[PDB]
This record gives structure tokens, C-alpha cells and sequence, in this order.
């Protein structure tokens, strides 16, 4: 209605348009068939002409042995020292890395009534007991731990556990032959014994085409109770922004996006000095403040990583070594997390504006006035909620895999009121208790708790018309 | 001139019905 | 007032904090691969390499025959003087696997006398009254002669189509895969499994020392009077060496603290009930006392009785050549969690006591409990018509759908309806008329009626309770 209104809804939408031109600017297409023909490529080609095993259904360490031999040297390596295009466009960066993390023998305490039958424990995967021993013919970098310092590693977070960055690794050629014989070799003199508990291979690809690298990690995680567990990642990144026009135009909307967050910073920290002091009894003041810190986060998650760029360049000096970029592949997918969330923010802080007339102003007032009571109700909710997860945990928490994780409970019981639970498995995991549970929490779901949001909603949507009305109509 | 019965067959329905029935309407008259 | 409240908060949450250390300490961490590799090995390999079935979908005894001389046996032993056989190359198989069989009398069923000519031979439905006890075929040893229950260690098991003794005819299998395949060989030969058998039991049991964790597998296969074979399964993880590490001492300490808060919690239950309020039951929140404390009773006894009667480890650990007997075992763990279960649910509902802090949630509880009344009342309406729809789709759809072939699983079959997990194809089929109207008239009575009437009387009970607070409120 007045100038400064006017001004901060300028100003918001101007913020805006420059948030949805930089989000824009980073999820194009064709990043999209980039990966799903890699992932088609090395996923699902079957390990064999006999077999019909792929790597997302590995079951066995000989399945892990007949992959590494079989898909795997014939997705990297494509005939025309020569070089290897994957696609005739893709190119392959360096070499590839295989690295394996192993337990040490005797980190267990074997009961002493089955002491003189069983002699070998490996416990699960622990930084505290992992073994830094050579073993089998301790010539190479296979047979020898080396550090993670040394390795320039980090954490990875499998499905199982959190596993570190060292091991023992080796570093493939450029060409099949040599590949295929170093690991017929590392085959013979058994490189997976009983105590190995996870193997990772990377590598990289160009696609010169557009300007997008993609760096490709597999895993394979071998439980202390036997079995294989399979996982990927394709991730594709850009280092070499500055090649076209429309980059220069992206650092200049980037430029542009630091001048207003520096702005709305100074203009936050300037309102509470003496001016309102706690003014935190607001929700459009939170919101801001919220805003503000998601995006000086992702500021200085940019600038820390587009600085870290050193191992490009080294890889450029000798591009027969391995390149590492599995740093800015997790930054980079830090930075879109950061930045989805803080777009899903300033979209909804759009609600500040849309008060034209009466109509947006009852919808608005009744949402306000229905914050309190919902929340309230919503705690109960959850404790129920919570109880039942709790109890579906400890009864099928350890055959149905949709209750095998407390979050997985979570899940599941919210995927339940959807309706597209099987309700088979729990049938046969527990024929009393496991029915009962299932009833009894479809009935308190269906008929006594969403009845009660909808009767809260109704009475303070009527009451906050009456009120309005009132108020409108004693002038 | 008693025996004790055995747990032979399954179960009878006409029996329990008939108990429930009575029990009901005593309780509801 | 409030005083002595934050004392009672303060002991109640020690206790639930308390509880929660042992139930996660008790649901360890992920024991559900074990599980699931073990499942995946003995139940999704086909028989065979040539035929597509596996143990889940037997169809014949024929099938059973080729799985036992097959799959089974292949999955059993691992090669790697006699040596034992360790399945994953880390779980190690305890003594040696026993099979086992129960069967009925021919002459246990009266065929009707002018029929006596083309038919003879008639066998009953399984019961204990009519169950067999006498040698058959090449009568040498126990698979052809009659054991009695009290003689097995034996106990019921309730399976799926009645419940069968701990009795019957029994074979303990070898070591190595040679004299198994041997033996097997021997009882399909001497045919062992004619129309008279009626339930096949196979148990065995494996270690793996890496975690302390054994595992008790138990696979029934059912042959009702009728025709036809119905698979089943039971694999179940124990814990009988538990005293190892540190975080085992540490779950004892939590125990004996559990064991102390229950004692107090009876004491101060006895306590008040005997000086005041003899009547003591028109309150909700002393009801819920009375069933977790007779919960935690029942659960500490069975922990008790379960813990102490371990022989069964001793006697097995001086002979490692005979079969163990962990179905006792098996069968009390699973009834401690499912009381562990239902104790900590009432345990987390017991938290709505202390949520009163302001005028917000003190409505919400005022409503909640003024409500309950005409909930129950319209309710009982409810479940009388959900019944009658269940007792008529039992009756009409029962014997053709399988998914009415029980009570329960109609009541279960409509619930499912209820979320729209149901399936139009069955229940038409099953009949062309009364199927589409049962559905439709269903649907509609439920979703349009029933529904709705919850949330007429929750709103006018939460609108004329926070109109009457606003009003007492407002004018004083
Ligand atoms: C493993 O540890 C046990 C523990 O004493 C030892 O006896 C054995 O020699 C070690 N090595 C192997 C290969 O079992
Ligand atoms: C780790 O980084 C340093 C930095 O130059 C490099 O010299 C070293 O070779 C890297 N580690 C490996 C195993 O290549
Ligand atoms: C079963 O018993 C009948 C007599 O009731 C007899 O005729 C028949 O041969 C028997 N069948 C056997 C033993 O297989
Ligand atoms: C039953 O248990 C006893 C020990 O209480 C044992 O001697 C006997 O062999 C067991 N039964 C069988 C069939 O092994």
C-alpha cells in the first residue's frame, strides 16, 4: 500500500527471479541420460554371456570375482598405446582404483565352551579393530596397509557402517590386457580371504561434448554374517565453469545473489541492536533468519570447494596416475542439498505477500490461528505415531526389511496409509500380534485422528470468521 | 456309570450357540 | 501438588529411559541379514536345476522328495578327518540336522456301506485320537517305529492346519553330505511317505561365532487328508552365552534396575490401594498401572524360567555328535518379545499423563476423554454392522477366494478394503451376482456414512468443549 512495502516486494522478487536463474542454470537436462546410460551400461549388464547375475544382484565373493573380470572390463575398455572413449564419447580419466578394507584375526572373545572347536573370529567393521598386517606375498601395495592420510581418503557411510578411507588398494592400467592380468593375478593369491569387509572401485569419465565430468564408486560390503551387500553412485560435476557465455552470465547472477545476502544480513543485524530487541516472537522474522544462515552456509560451502582445484591440475600435469575427486563429488552434493532447501524456503516465504483483499486475508488469519492447536494435537500424534513404530520394530523388526530399521518404521507406518503395504510378509512373521497391530492401527488412524484435525480446522475457521466478521461490521 | 470324554473330533457349534443365545437374551431381559 | 508430580516425572521417565536402554540393548544391531541369508539360502533356491519350484511353492510329495535329496542338502553342507561344515564360511552347523514324520491309521475313517466295494482304505483328518503307533515297512530302526513325545523331548507346535504332537517318526541324519544322501535314499527307496503321513518336520541349528548369535531352523510341511502340501518355516535367532563382552554386564545392570523399579512400582500400588480409594478403578491412569506392572511380572518370571534352564547347551556341549533341542528356547524368546513388545507400548502410552502444561493440550485431553463415551456407544453400532458384512462375505465367498477362507482373514480382507488394498478380479469371479454388490455396498456404507459420523460427534464434542471453557473463562 505504501513505499516500503512496495519496496521489500520489489526486492523479494528480484531475489527470486536471481535464486530461480541460478537453479535453473544447474539442472538441465541430458545430465540425466548421462548417468542412466552409465548406470544401464555397468548395472545391468549381466556378469556373463552364461549367467544372468548383474552386479545388482551380486550373492557371493565368486559372483564379486566373475563381475571384476567380467562387465567391468568390458564397460571400461573400448577398441576403436590407445586411449578408451566408453561411448565413443565418454572418455576414461586416468585409471581405475580397486581398494579393499579388512579385520585382523582374533579381535573377538571366543566363548570358552566352544574354544576347541571354532578358531577364527573376525569381529564386524570397527576403526578400532582393523587390521594393518601384510599378508600373502607383501611385495606390492595390494599386500600393505597404507594410511588414510596417505591415500588422501575419507569417510564413505555404507549401508552396514561408516568406513574409513585407508586399506589396501591398487591402481588398474589404461589397457584391458594389463587390467585383465593384474587381476587374474590378484585372483590367485586369494585377495578376498574371510576377513575382508568392504571393497570399493572408482574411476571417472569427460564427455568432452558438454563440460560435465562424472565420477563412478561401487561398493560391495561383506557382512560378518556371510553374504554380499552391492551399491553405486554416478555423480556428475562441473570444474571447468568459465567456457561458454552462459557461465559468465551464471558468475554474474552468483555476484549478484552475495551482494543480497550480504544485504539482508546487514539489514537483520541492524533491526535487533536496540530496535525490537527479540523479535523472534515473529514467523516471518525466523523464516528470514533461517534463509539467511542456509545461504551464507552454501556461500561459504562454494567458495570452499571451487578453491579446492589443486587435483585437477595435478592430474593434468600426468594423466597416467589416479585422479581423486570423490571431495567434490560429497561437497558438490552437500552444496544441492543446501541449496534445495534454502529454494523451497524462499518459495514459501512467498505467503508474505498475497493479502490483496479479504479473501487472502481470512485464509490467512484462520492458517495463523489454527498453528497453535494443530501443533498441539500434533505432539500427541507423534507420540502415538512413535509407540507404534516402536512396537512394530520389536516384533518384525527382523523378517519384513520394511520394519528392519527404526526409521524404516517410520516409513513403513507412513506408507501404510497410503495402502500399498503388502500385509503378506507380516501375515506369516507373526500370526497373533502382528494382525492385531496392523487393525488396531488402521482404525485409530483412519477414524479418531484424522476426524480430529478435520473438527480443529473446521471450529477455528469458523470461529475466525465470526471474529472477522464481527469486527468488519461494527465500524 | 460315568466316562470321563475324550478329546476326540474338533470342536461343536450347536452347543455354544445355544449357551451364547440364552446367556444374551437373560442379559438383555 | 505439582511438587510431588515432578518427583513422579522424574522417577517415570528413569523408568522409561531405562526400559528403552534394554529394549534397544535386547533388539540388537542388524541381526536381520543373518536372518535374511539363511531365508534366502534354504527357502528362494529352486529344487533343481531344471525346475523353477523352491520350498515356498511345493505343490506335491513328489516336489518334497526332490527338495530334500536336492536343495536342501546342497545348502546343508559346505565342503572347505570328517570335517564340519561351516554354511557361509562362518556360521557352523551345531551336531547333526533330524527329520521327522506323523501320520494316521488306515481304518480310522468309516466309509458309508454301499460304497464298501469300489473303495477300502480311508485315512482321517490328523488328531491324537487317531493318530498311528504301530511298525511299518522294513521295521529296523526309529524311522519305522513309533517314539513317544515324553521319549523326543517333544512338544506341540501349532501349525497351520491343526496342531500336532511331539511324537512320531524320527531320523537323525550325518555329518557329512555322503551318509545324509545315503540315508535319504534309503527312506525314498523303503517308500516312508505313503497317503498315511500327514506332517514332515526338519530341524537343525547353526552358531556363527563371529557375533554370539545362534540360530534355530525349523521347516513343517503339511499333507492334509484332502490333498495337497502346505510349506512353512520358522528361523530364530538366540542368545544363551550372553555374559561375553562389557555391554553384557552392562545390560545385566539395567536389568537388576528394571527388576528394582517393578518392585517399587508394586509396592507403591500396594501401598495406596490398601490405605484409601478401595474402589480405585474409575480413573484409566490406575488401570494402566495394574497391566504394565502384570506385564512386567509375567515378562521377568518367563526371563526367569528361560535363562535358568540352559541344560540343554551343557548336555549338548559334551557331545557334539547328536542333535540339539532349541525349540523350547525358541518358542520362550518369542513369547518374551512379544510381552516385551506389548509392555513398552503401554509404557510409551502412559507418557499422556504428564502432557498438561497449558490451556492447548488440557483442552485436547478434556475432549479426548469427554468423547470417548459416544465413541464407544457409536462404535458398538459399527462393529455389529462390520461383523454382519464379514459374517455374510465368510459365508458367500469363503470356499473360492482365499482370502475369506477365515473369520479373521475377512475381517483382516476388509480392513485392507478399507485402505484400497483390494483386488476386483477374485472377488468377482467367485460369483457374478452378490460379489459386485457385497463390494460396492461395502465401499459406499463405509466410506460415506460410517466414516463421517466419527467426525460429526468428535467436532460437536470439541466445539462445545472449548466453547464452555472460552465462556467460563471470558466471565470470571
Ligand atoms: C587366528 O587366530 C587364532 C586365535 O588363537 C589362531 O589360533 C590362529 O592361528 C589364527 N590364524 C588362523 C589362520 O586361524
Ligand atoms: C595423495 O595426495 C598427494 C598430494 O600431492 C600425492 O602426492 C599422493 O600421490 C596422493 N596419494 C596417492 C596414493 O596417490
Ligand atoms: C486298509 O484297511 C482295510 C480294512 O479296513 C484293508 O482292506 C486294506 O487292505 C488296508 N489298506 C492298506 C493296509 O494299505
Ligand atoms: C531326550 O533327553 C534326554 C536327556 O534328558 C536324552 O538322554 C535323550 O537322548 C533325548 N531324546 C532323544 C531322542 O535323543
Amino acid at each position: 500500500y505504501l513505499k516500503s512495502v512496495l519496496r521489500e516486494l520489489v526486492t523479494y522478487l528480484l531475489f527470486l527471479i536471481v535464486l530461480c536463474i541460478l537453479t535453473y542454470g544447474m539442472m538441465s537436462s541430458n545430465v540425466y541420460y548421462y548417468t542412466r546410460m552409465m548406470s544401464q551400461l555397468f548395472l545391468d549388464t549381466p556378469v556373463s554371456k552364461t549367467e544372468k547375475t548383474n552386479f545388482k544382484t551380486l550373492s557371493s565373493m565368486e559372483d564379486f570375482w566373475k563381475f571384476t573380470e567380467g562387465s567391468l572390463l568390458d564397460g571400461l575398455y573400448w577398441k576403436m598405446d590407445n586411449r578408451s572413449f566408453i561411448f565413443y564419447e565418454n572418455l576414461l580419466l586416468g585409471v581405475p582404483r580397486i581398494r579393499q578394507l579388512r579385520v585382523r584375526n582374533g579381535s573377538c572373545s571366543i566363548p570358552q565352551d566352544l574354544r576347541d572347536e571354532i578358531k577364527e573370529c573376525y569381529d564386524v567393521y570397527s576403526v578400532s579393530s582393523e587390521d594393518r598386517a601384510p599378508f600373502g606375498p607383501r611385495n606390492g601395495t595390494a599386500w600393505i596397509y597404507t594410511s588414510e592420510k596417505d591415500l588422501n581418503g575419507s569417510s564413505h557411510w555404507g549401508i552396514i557402517a561408516t568406513y574409513s578411507g585407508a586399506g589396501y588398494y591398487l591402481d588398474l592400467s589404461r589397457t584391458r590386457e594389463e587390467t585383465a592380468a593384474q587381476v587374474a593375478s590378484l585372483k590367485k593369491n586369494v585377495w578376498l580371504d574371510r576377513g575382508t569387509r568392504a571393497t570399493f572401485i572408482d574411476f571417472s569419465v569427460y564427455n568432452a561434448n558438454i563440460n560435465l565430468f562424472c565420477v563412478v564408486r561401487l561398493l560391495v560390503e561383506f557382512p560378518a554374517t556371510g553374504g554380499v551387500i552391492p551399491s553405486w553412485q554416478f555423480q556428475p560435476l562441473k570444474l571447468i565453469r568459465y567456457v561458454t557465455t552462459f557461465d559468465f552470465f551464471l558468475a554474474a547472477c552468483e555476484i549478484i545473489f552475495c551482494f543480497f545476502i550480504f544485504y539482508y544480513v546487514v539489514e537483520e543485524i541492524l533491526e535487533i541492536r536496540i530496535h525490537k530487541l527479540h523479535y523472534f516472537r515473529s514467523f516471518w522474522n525466523c523464516l528470514d533468519v533461517v534463509i539467511v544462515v542456509l545461504s551464507v552456509v552454501a556461500i561459504g560451502i562454494n567458495i570452499y570447494r571451487t578453491s579446492n582445484v589443486e587435483v585437477l591440475l595435478q592430474f593434468l600435469e600426468d594423466q597416467n596416475t589416479f585422479p581423486n575427486f570423490e571431495h567434490l563429488a560429497y561437497w558438490q552434493i552437500q552444496f544441492n542439498n543446501i541449496a534445495a532447501v534454502t529454494v523451497f524456503f524462499v518459495w514459501i516465504k512467498l505467503f508474505k505477500f498475497i493479502n490483496f483483499n479479504r479473501t487472502m486475508s481470512q485464509l490467512s488469519t484462520t492458517m495463523s490461528r489454527c498453528a497453535k492447536d494443530l501443533f498441539g494435537f500434533a505432539i500427541m500424534f507423534f507420540i502415538i505415531f512413535l509407540a507404534y513404530a516402536q512396537l512394530a520394530y520389536l516384533v518384525f523388526g527382523t523378517q519384513v526389511d520394511d520394519f528392519s530399521t527404526f526409521q524404516e518404521c517410520i516409513f513403513t507406518q507412513f506408507r501404510i496409509i497410503l495402502g500399498d503395504i503388502n500385509f503378506a510378509e507380516i501375515e506369516e512373521a507373526n500370526r497373533v500380534l502382528g494382525p492385531i497391530y496392523f487393525t488396531t492401527f488402521v482404525f485409530f488412524m483412519f477414524f479418531i485422528l484424522l476426524n480430529m484435525f478435520l473438527a480443529i480446522i473446521n471450529d477455528t475457521y469458523s470461529e475466525v470468521k465470526s471474529d472477522l466478521a464481527q469486527q468488519k461490521a461494527e465500524m | 456309570r460315568f466316562v470321563f470324554p475324550e478329546p476326540t473330533a474338533d470342536v461343536n457349534y450347536i452347543v455354544m450357540l445355544t449357551c451364547a443365545v440364552c446367556l444374551v437374551t437373560y442379559m438383555v431381559m
